[PDB]
């Protein structure tokens, strides 16, 4: 008869098959992740096979059913859900080519390797030996070192790999109706909701616009103290009005600046909140530390976790030989199984993580009622939104008194407030304009407004202009620094983690509101609040039922994103800031390199395409050789690669600069290199066939 | 009411559910739903989400294309879990539920048949097993359930 | 009263002190060994720290007695031995250096590895993954990639540590009163015989000059049947007339040609001798093969093995959670315990392996009635001949037939003989000239007759004129080939496989005439022999009471080394290769280079320093990247590092040759590096401010 | 001649003997030197100078230590004792005398533990038996007991 029926039909037995096989897919994967050996891998992968050719079998079958008849919202969201993915139009050389490509880079991000300058058998790899440089060490050089042998060892490999994936991937979203692979990622907060202002796929790149604008001057002034604070540990190699270094920054990509803490504490005396000697004391285990979690989220209204969850999840790292993955995760089994997988250690850390892992798993428990299509959260932000709100409210001093852990004796002045609040700022509003501006290049990239040609060139000029944060090191089109990040390599949106924090404040004044919190908003505790759980639960009970613009409105009153929770979140440490940067210089010029002082102009004056591009550098690196040995009596091989090209233009100009070999850290000075360029000019001159007038060497 | 009906070690499907022709049920306290709405005994190994469906007057799989409760009042309504039994770690894949029927069911209608209906552009089996894992949630673990009539 | 007395004192009391602590360093050597922890490895340090402390000490106190005022010989030859080495003059920063630079050569061999072009995370060290590409692979360009990556990632870093290293030595060894270090190496061979011709230390080097002409023919022979083996597989690569190309020999130096022998079988139908099968069969194990070494070592006399050895030796592989190093030593612990620690497989190399380590340990317990001292070989040769000619004994077809692990329906027709003697000169013979060249080399550069500015030059040059081996890639003065072999970059004397060879044959050859063979010399058996074990016997009883030459005159009734014998044992080889080598040419040229044909011949008219070279090779690069742009639309990015150049006088002539980048043995055609020349001629005569006319490109 | 030599628990050394104031002998088959040429002398000397003890010849023990006269009216019995007077990690419990000044007649003792002179330094003459279990025959322990008539 009529379609929708047709449809109701086909969704009942999709969902009948899929909650069987995703519980088995997802029984194999929780046996592998608590006992990691062989033939326990290739279990997961039958089970993801079958699950993949039955999803994509019914995908191409519910593309027959149109979606411009059905009237009942639920069908057609499950339709839309099912339609959306599925079997790609790529050929078959085309999709083994783009699964190829995206091993490689997984493979190439896993496996690099940064070998030091002296003692080439020392190659250190990401994550155990580079990420503990970039996090703790704070030596220049060290640090340089580290963050250019990354991008050049493995960003280079990676450039081809990315160059040939955004192509397949752009041909990819191409077959499934969209612009670009940006606008197939921006298909999530898309919703067709009533009255006539549906949440559109640019809306989202406008919305993210408007609140980064909205966020630039706390950022700038955050930007504006931590300068201040590293010029002091970095005293000639800060400038006190350009942008920061890029290997200065707590990690190699800048993401966050939780490890510069140390360096920009303010009042250093004043020690931190740290309950893990009380948790060492007092006898506190695993079990206490979920089954206090567990009592706060009954505190608030929430479900108790359920029997089976008790039993069948790894609270703690299993003691017999038995080897599993170290990672905090909250498992949605199916057919109400839920557990949490994690190696909880007496920490204060595994102990917001385990507030933050049961939020997951409550979100989890209030959307299992709906159908299976439904049972996510309501877009790609929402679920870790709720996890670190509840972290948020957990994490409060006032919550550590009350559950005894916190000494009484404890005094909460104004300054470690302060501290707080920057501690959380370096997480939080210095990782905002990293995700917004990677997500705008890659949107830039997937779109072609960024050519190809143009890559790195647009990639540090956005980082300088937005970020604040400048290159020590020209890197040219040979480079893939974008790449060099984890989500970036293994095809991971990002804008995710922009979404989160908004929406997290978000939650975090409404249910603070709601709650009767009177105080300052950084001071909430939402406990035995029985109507702050009310309304969350009645956010986290419709997966995808309905919009995200509909939920989101019916929890904080605003059918809109909105950074003002989030500023008045750190309005006095927003106003100290203020305070603190009056002496110093707020905000950055896009002009000042670590190299730009030492650089040296070439005017070209007259077919100076990258052949004479190497002609020139290993001209200047003679040049370089020729005069410290007749001047200095120093044997040093500089190499054309030891000779930076900056601000390329084309055919008319550009900049260089000479680092020494084997320290790329050190820069041979201007007048040494304009020396050398006088003593040798004859050559240099000749090598061109032109004279002095023509290379005017400024 | 008799051992033997409540103590089957093998106990029928919902589509097919086989009739026979008191202190000791209101002590048990193993029951999870006790509510009462010849000697007929029925057989249910219904899901636990799909107990609330063993009730008059609703819609559902259950209630609108297996087993239909009339619009009266007649028995009695019995339900308790049986993860360790009919439950295993692999699954137990042994219990029916019917899909779909051509119309709905009058208050006592019973058919066993094995037809194949549409969905899409294929014919598929309107009998389904039930997934009846012992890791599993209250909701779907499976829960013995037995109503009654004179 | 007179010095001998006090002489026989000390020396009492040094044997007396040095039995203990010998035998206690041996101890924990023995526990580590057979039992590997960190536990073990400090009180191996401990002991060796007690003894080595005891022996300097000893020596110094030794220097105070004269060698001029005593008469016996046994007293003045453990005098003499106690006095040669001790502490050394080397200042403690000088030591200190020394042992930092042997370190780091041993770190350096140990830990190098060798990446693939493509794939850069793909590296490979050289035991387990080099080893095997060079023994195994017979593809040409694999071969020159991993000849080529080592000595380049692992040689280049030897070059500056071997030269502090030969300057230290050659210091240290001039404090012990000799000229240089390669003196002090040869202080073994140095006799003090009765009625005026005591051996001496120059004389070592004049015999081995004499041995090698004298054994220059039959390897002449076996190159040219090599050249014209491995003229069919690796077809136009290796010239009829000229040397052999460096990466094609069986493994990474040219040391055996074994792994050759696939490739250079005659006969390959006939099946070689193996009796694996015969002894998977019948119940074989590791004890089997050493009761039956025992018997073998019984039947011609010599001592059974004694009760300790059966209890505390590793005969097999321990089945419980011990890790030992499994490399086959025979040790002498001392105090009359003798243990072989092996472990043991059930294969015909592991046969011949046991009745090695069992001569080894025969020859121990035949010199243990002797002083502390005196219990060593007779000279550094003796042992390891010993033990190869108890191998060479006991691997005849005709002791396995007697044993019964060969079944008597096997034939020996003169093919099997052929196959026999081929695969033994390709491990006897062909090592010969490369042990020769390489410690002429070592002692040419201790001398100081090689200067450090022509290493490389020299070192190919005896490579090409000896070994008949040229490099497939010129070297410069930054390489450090040599190096690359273990016993360079460890520090260990070279010559005793040299002279080892020699005496195998010699004691074969006599102890063959002794027993009445009177067959061919490789068919023979010393089996069932008491006069033939007897003699050897004597010989073995004496460890270092006596001259070495004495000892061999008693053995073989020549004072001198003589490869007679040598040439004996191949004689039916000889008249075979002379029979195969007709059609062929025997002999090689100096001047043939794998690179040779492809070069282009650069003349210098006229302060063309090492600069002038680095600009030549980076225009030559330029020329290359235009010529391939502007003639087969082809962007290949050629560095500096891609031309080398080779035969350069200093200031005169010299040859270049331009390689593909990634890919070593991929050599640009010498017209299109002409053509390349030509089209680019205005900018590499105008980069050195000259014309067409001075460089003349022929 | 009694089970109280043969069997005692603890033998003194070679320098410091023990002496006192036949078909078991002849079948107990346990002496590996059973020649002859009531006090009885106890030493743990060495299996390799097991022969030392008898007459005539020279050498440490022979001259320094125990010294058997020209013409002897007396047995020599030896057997190995592994089992008692060595140890896995060694066993010094026993000494031997190195130098003397003078070569000794037959048949007497001192027990002077004085020192001597070699090289440049001072050193004890008395110097401790290595005694280890896993040991060649030559260097393992052997109970000597000589009788003299
Ligand atoms: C083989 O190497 C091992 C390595 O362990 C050596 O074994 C150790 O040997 C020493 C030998 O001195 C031994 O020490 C003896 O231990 C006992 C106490 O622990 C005592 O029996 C004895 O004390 C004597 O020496 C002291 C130092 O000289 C004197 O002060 C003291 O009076 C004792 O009397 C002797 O010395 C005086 C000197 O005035 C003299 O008048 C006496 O007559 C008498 O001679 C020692 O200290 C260790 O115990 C041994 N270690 C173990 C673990 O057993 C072994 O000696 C080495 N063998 C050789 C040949 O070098
Ligand atoms: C979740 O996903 C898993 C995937 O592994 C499913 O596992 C399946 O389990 C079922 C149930 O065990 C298996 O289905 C089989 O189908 C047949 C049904 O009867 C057919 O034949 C009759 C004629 O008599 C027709 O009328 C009818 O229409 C059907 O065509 C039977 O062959 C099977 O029953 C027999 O199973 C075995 C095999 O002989 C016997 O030991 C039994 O006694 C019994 O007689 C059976 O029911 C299916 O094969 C399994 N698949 C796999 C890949 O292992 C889960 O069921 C699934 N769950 C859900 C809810 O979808
Ligand atoms: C952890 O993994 C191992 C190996 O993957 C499991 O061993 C298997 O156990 C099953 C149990 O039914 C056996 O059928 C298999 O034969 C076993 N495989 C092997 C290779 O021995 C082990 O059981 C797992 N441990 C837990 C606690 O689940
Ligand atoms: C507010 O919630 C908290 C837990 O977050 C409760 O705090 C403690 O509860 C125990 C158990 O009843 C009491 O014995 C303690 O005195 C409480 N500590 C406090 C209030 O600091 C608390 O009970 C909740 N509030 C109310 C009013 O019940
Ligand atoms: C590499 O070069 C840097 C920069 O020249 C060296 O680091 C220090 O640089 C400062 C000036 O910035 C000098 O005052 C110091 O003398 C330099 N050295 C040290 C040890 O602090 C650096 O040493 C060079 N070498 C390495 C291996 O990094
Ligand atoms: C192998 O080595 C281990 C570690 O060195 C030995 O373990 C030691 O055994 C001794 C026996 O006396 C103990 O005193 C030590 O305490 C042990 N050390 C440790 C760290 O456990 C082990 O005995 C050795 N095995 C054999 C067979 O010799
Ligand atoms: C020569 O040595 C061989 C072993 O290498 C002896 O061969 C066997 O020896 C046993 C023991 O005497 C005899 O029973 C067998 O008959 C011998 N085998 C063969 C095939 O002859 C051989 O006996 C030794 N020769 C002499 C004369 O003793
Ligand atoms: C590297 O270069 C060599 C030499 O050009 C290539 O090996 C073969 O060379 C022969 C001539 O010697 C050609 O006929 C073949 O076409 C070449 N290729 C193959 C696959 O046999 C070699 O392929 C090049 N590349 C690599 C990765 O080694
Ligand atoms: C949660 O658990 C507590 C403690 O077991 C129990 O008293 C309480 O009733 C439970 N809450 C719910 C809603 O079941
Ligand atoms: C949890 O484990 C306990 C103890 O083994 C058991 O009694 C209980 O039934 C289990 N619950 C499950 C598996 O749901
Ligand atoms: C060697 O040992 C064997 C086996 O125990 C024995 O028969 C033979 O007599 C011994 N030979 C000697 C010379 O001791
Ligand atoms: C040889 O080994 C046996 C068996 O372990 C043992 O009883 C005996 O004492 C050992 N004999 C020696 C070491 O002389």
């Amino acid at each position: 008869s009529t379609t929708e029926d047709e449809a109701k039909k086909f969704l009942n037995d999709f969902n009948s098959e899929a909650e069987n096989l995703t519980y088995q897919s997802s029984l194999a994967s929780w046996d592998y992740n608590t006992n990691i050996s062989d033939e326990n891998v290739q279990k997961m992968d039958e089970a993801g096979a079958k699950w993949s050719a039955f999803y994509e079998e019914q995908s191409k079958i519910a593309k027959n059913y149109p979606l411009e008849e059905i009237q009942t919202d639920i069908v057609k969201r499950q339709l839309q859900i099912l339609q959306q993915s599925g079997s790609p139009v790529l050929s078959e050389d085309k999709s083994k080519r783009l699964n190829s490509i995206l091993n490689a880079m997984s493979t190439i991000y896993s496996t690099g390797k940064v070998c030091k300058p002296n003692n080439p058998q020392e190659c250190l790899l990401l994550e155990p030996g580079l990420d503990n440089i970039m996090g703790t060490s704070k030596d220049y050089h060290e640090r340089l070192w580290a963050w250019e042998g990354w991008r050049a060892e493995v960003g280079k490999q990676l450039r081809p790999l990315y160059e040939e994936y955004v192509v397949l991937k752009n041909e990819m979203a191409r077959g499934y109706h969209y612009e670009d692979y940006g606008d197939y990622w921006r298909r999530d907060y898309e919703t067709e909701e009533s009255s006539g202002p549906g949440y559109s796929r640019d809306q989202l790149m406008k919305d993210v616009d408007r609140i980064f604008t909205e966020i630039k001057p706390l950022y700038e002034h955050l930007h504006a103290y931590v300068r201040a604070k590293l010029m002091d540990t970095y005293p000639l190699h800060i400038s006190p009005t350009g942008c920061l270094p890029a290997h200065l920054l707590g990690d190699m990509w800048g993401r966050f600046w939780t490890n510069l803490y140390p360096l920009t504490v303010p009042f250093g005396q004043k020690p931190n909140i740290d309950v893990t000697d009380e948790m060492v004391k007092q006898g506190w285990d695993a079990n206490r530390i979920f089954k206090e979690a567990e009592k706060f989220f009954v505190s608030v209204g929430l479900p108790n976790m359920t029997e089976g969850f008790w039993n069948n999840s790894m609270l703690t790292e299993p003691g017999d030989g038995r080897k599993v993955v170290c990672h905090p995760t909250a498992w949605d089994l199916g057919k109400g199984d839920f557990r949490i997988k994690m190696c909880t250690k007496v920490t204060m850390e595994d102990f917001l993580t385990a507030h933050h892992e049961m939020g997951h798993i409550q979100y989890d428990m209030a959307y299992a009622s709906q159908p299976y299509l439904l049972r996510n959260g309501a877009n790609e932000g929402f679920h870790e939104a709720v996890g670190e709100v509840m972290s948020l409210s957990v994490a409060t001093p006032k919550h550590l008194k009350t559950m005894g852990l916190l000494s009484p004796d404890f005094r909460e002045d104004d300054e470690t407030e302060i501290n707080f609040l920057l501690k959380q700022a370096l997480n939080i509003v210095g990782t905002l304009p990293f995700t917004y501006m990677l997500e705008k290049w890659r949107w830039m990239v997937f779109k072609g407004e960024i050519p190809k040609e143009e890559w790195m060139k647009k990639w540090w000029e956005m980082r300088r202009e937005i970020v604040g944060v400048v290159e020590p090191v020209p890197h040219d089109e040979t480079y893939c620094d974008p790449a060099s990040l984890f989500h970036v390599a293994n095809d991971y949106s990002f804008i995710r983690y922009y979404t989160r924090t908004i929406f997290e404040f978000q939650f975090h004044e409404a249910l603070c509101r709601i709650a009767q919190h009177n105080g300052p908003l950084h001071k909430c505790d939402i406990s035995n609040s029985t109507d702050a759980g009310k309304k969350l639960h009645q956010m986290l009970s419709v997966g995808k039922s309905q919009a995200w613009t509909k939920t989101l409105e019916d929890i904080v009153g605003s059918r809109n994103m909105d950074v003002g929770p989030l500023l008045r979140y750190f309005e006095p440490l927003y106003t100290w800031l203020q305070e603190q940067n009056r002496k110093s210089y707020v905000g950055w010029n896009t002009d000042w390199s670590p190299y730009s002082d030492q650089s040296i102009k070439v005017r070209i004056s007259l077919e100076w395409n990258d052949n004479e591009m190497y002609l020139f550098r290993s001209s200047v690196a003679y040049a370089m050789r020729e005069y410290f040995l007749k001047t200095k009596n120093q044997t040093i091989l500089f190499g054309d690669e030891n000779v930076w090209v900056s601000n390329l233009k084309p055919r008319i100009s550009f900049n260089f600069h000479v680092t020494s070999p084997e320290n790329v850290s050190d820069i041979i000075p201007r007048s040494e290199v304009e020396g050398a360029i006088r003593m040798s000019r004859s050559r240099i001159n000749d090598a061109f066939r032109l004279d002095d007038n023509s290379l005017e060497f400024l | 009411p008799f051992s033997e009906v409540f103590n089957a070690t093998t106990f029928a499907s919902v589509y097919a559910w086989n009739r026979k022709r008191y202190s000791v049920l209101y002590n048990s306290t193993s029951f999870s739903t006790f509510q009462c709405y010849n000697v007929y005994a029925d057989s249910f190994v219904v899901r636990g989400d799909e107990v609330r469906q063993i009730a008059p007057g609703q819609t559902g799989v259950i209630a609108d294309y297996n087993y239909k409760l009339p619009d009266d009042f007649t028995g009695c309504v019995l339900a308790w879990n049986s993860r360790n039994q009919d439950a295993s770690t692999s699954g137990n894949f042994n219990y029916y539920y019917r899909i779909w029927r051509s119309e709905k069911l009058r208050p006592f209608e019973r058919d066993i048949a094995h037809y194949d209906y549409q969905v899409g552009t294929q014919f598929k089996s309107s009998l389904k097993n039930y997934g009846f894992y012992s890791s599993a949630g209250d909701s779907h673990q499976p829960y013995r359930v037995v109503v009654l009539s004179f």
